[PDB]
């Protein structure tokens, strides 16, 4: 996750305008603000993930 | 509920190749060279911050 996002993040946009360089397709992804939430807890105060 | 304090920030975000950027225009010692002139920014970039 780390060294992929490393690429998405420094290494995608500078490969893909390089001279020649077409499509691409990263084995991987950038970084997202992953937020898990949790179906009990949510309950516990009458919270919806909505 | 809201107050208010001066920070500073840029008035004019440039970015070449998908990054934080800075344009600079120069010319060259009235009588050498456009190819000459470059010789020195090649040299100016040597101390810069890594």
């Amino acid at each position: 996750e780390d060294l992929s996002n490393y690429i998405v993040s420094n290494i995608q946009d500078p490969l893909s305008r390089t001279k020649g360089v077409g499509d691409f397709q990263v084995f991987g992804s950038q970084y997202s603000m992953r937020i898990w939430l949790d179906p009990a807890k949510l309950n516990s105060y009458q919270l919806t993930p909505g | 509920f809201a107050t208010g304090k001066w920070e500073y920030g840029s008035p004019k975000l440039e970015r070449y190749n998908g990054v934080p950027a800075m344009e600079i225009l120069g010319e060259p010692a009235p009588g050498l060279s456009s190819g000459d002139a470059m010789a020195a920014v090649e040299e100016i970039v040597k101390q810069l911050p890594k």
